[PDB]
């Protein structure tokens, strides 16, 4: 026998179910639909003059 | 009888003094050099700090020396191993070894962190120039596509910018050329669109992978030349005289510079030196001796490191009376010690192996985080920025048409 490391053993680390959200923040999919939101009003208004 | 110094790497008290106090019971880099030097010349020592508590200088008037220098002309004690800045006077009056250790004037800066990300950063992956030439190379190509569809076709100048930037933008194309020399444009518009576009994402990823952090200053040659970073000394000491009786041009030119500058560059002690490059930003640098920059580098919270060479070399000497039997039993050792490679171990255990922080354990521990809005909010910008902007030209031409 011998002198031998104990570490506490890796869990499985299951991903979250809407993981693939991650590599943008909540604050920037949030803005992504406002913006969508203000930039269709927008487009739409412009496009009418009479 | 050997003096010795408070200082802390080199000679220290002990958790508990009370119940460990005396030559018995002492910690240090000098504690340690003297039981060396003992071993190797047998002789009765009795641990005896200062009392003044400070090195060796002799007022003008006064003419008396005070500290480890006044306790050695004056035979309060034997020899003196603590770190003395070996000189011109205290030679004079001493019998100096050969040094035990050379340092010099180091550079001291708050250790480089990443930034908070500043707007416009979303065009960090391409050079400026590359920018600049996709704006050309887009109005270049448009026109031309214009001229080669009105030599031989709805592509006018309007209606062929709003092409050209539609292939850009990967988005697709409303209408396509129909001739042969329309369609030549459009193929080699279209191949480097997907050029830049990969490198722009490929070099993102790049970025964002691996964070590479360089030092804003290397050596003091360009500290002098930098001018935005404010870098100043202790009050008066070795440092401050040695800057203002130097003549070489660049630390000519970095004394004239803190000479005359607000506010108070000049700090009041090392530790508010160091308190001060800690708390302020990358915009205080501080010159110190080497070895306690090296020291104060290692302790907690490691926040400080040390850059560029030493500035000018001066040695630590174990001093000794002129007059002494001892005198010439000290040279000898010393460089014995130097040369049997135990200096440099000591050195290395007392400072690195009692270090509060390592180098390799935090070398990568490379940890990524999610894109905050702070990185992109640069393009919400300027996307509101074009949606007033078009508004604006909508009345703008519906008032010039409505007269
Ligand atoms: C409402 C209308 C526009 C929004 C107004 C923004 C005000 C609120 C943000 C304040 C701010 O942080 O200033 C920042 C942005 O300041 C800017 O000037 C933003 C640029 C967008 C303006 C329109 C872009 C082009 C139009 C459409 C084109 C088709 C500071 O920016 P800076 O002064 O340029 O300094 C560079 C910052 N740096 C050091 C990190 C690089
Ligand atoms: O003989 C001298 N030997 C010195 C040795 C040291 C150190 F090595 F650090 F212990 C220092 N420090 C520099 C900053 O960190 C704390 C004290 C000062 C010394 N001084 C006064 P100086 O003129 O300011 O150099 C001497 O005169
Ligand atoms: C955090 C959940 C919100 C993400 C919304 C994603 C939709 C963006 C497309 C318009």
């Amino acid at each position: 026998l011998g002198i031998s490391i104990m570490i506490k053993k890796p869990q499985k680390s299951k991903p979250g179910v809407f993981s693939f959200l991650d590599p943008l923040a909540y604050e920037i999919w949030m803005c992504i639909v406002f913006a969508y939101i203000g930039v269709s009003v927008v487009l739409f208004l412009v496009s009418r003059f009479s | 009888v050997v003096t010795t110094i408070l200082e802390s790497p080199y000679v220290m008290m002990k958790k508990n003094h009370e119940m460990l106090e005396g030559n018995e019971r002492y910690e240090g880099y000098c504690v340690d050099l003297a039981a060396e030097i003992a071993k190797h010349c047998g002789f009765k020592y009795k641990l005896t700090i200062v009392g003044d508590g400070k090195y060796g200088a002799r007022d003008a008037d006064t003419k008396i020396w005070n500290g480890m220098v006044g306790e050695l002309v004056y035979g309060k004690a034997d020899i003196a191993i603590a770190p003395l800045t070996i000189t011109l006077v205290r030679e004079e009056v001493i019998d100096f070894s050969k040094p035990f250790m050379s340092l010099g004037i180091s550079i001291m800066i708050k250790k480089p962190q990443k930034s908070k990300p500043g707007v416009f950063s979303f065009l960090d992956p391409l050079a400026y120039e590359i920018w600049m030439c996709i704006v050309f190379a887009y109005i270049g190509v448009s026109v031309v596509l214009f001229l080669v569809s009105r030599f031989s076709n709805e592509f006018g100048i309007f209606n062929s910018l709003w092409f050209s930037l539609g292939a850009f933008m990967r988005q697709g194309c409303d209408i396509s050329p129909r001739s042969l020399s329309g369609r030549i444009v459009g193929g080699v518009w279209w191949f480097f669109t997907l050029i830049i576009i990969s490198s722009y994402t490929a070099n993102l990823a790049a970025f964002l992978t691996v964070e590479r952090m360089v030092s804003p200053i290397e050596s003091a040659e360009d500290l002098s030349k930098q001018t935005e970073i404010a870098y100043g000394t202790l009050d008066s000491g070795s440092t401050k005289e040695f800057f203002r009786r130097s003549k070489i041009a660049v630390f000519d030119k970095m004394w004239t510079y803190m000479r005359s500058a607000e506010p108070s560059v000049f700090v009041r002690t090392t530790a508010e030196g160091v308190a001060r490059v800690r708390k302020s930003k990358g915009k205080y640098a501080y010159l110190l001796e080497s070895t306690m920059n090296e020291y104060i580098e290692q302790r907690k919270p490691c926040d400080t490191m040390k850059v560029g060479g030493n500035l000018d070399s001066k040695g630590y000497g174990i001093a000794t009376p002129k007059g002494s039997s001892l005198g010439n039993a000290v040279n000898l050792a010393v460089l014995k010690l130097n040369e049997e490679g135990l200096l440099d171990k000591l050195k290395n255990k007392w400072w690195y192996d009692k270090g509060e922080c390592g180098s390799g354990g935090g070398d990568s521990k490379e940890k990524t985080s999610a894109l905050s809005l702070s990185n992109v909010a640069g393009v919400f910008y300027i996307l509101v920025g074009g949606l007033g902007l078009a508004m604006l030209v909508a009345l703008i031409e519906f008032c010039y048409k409505s007269r």
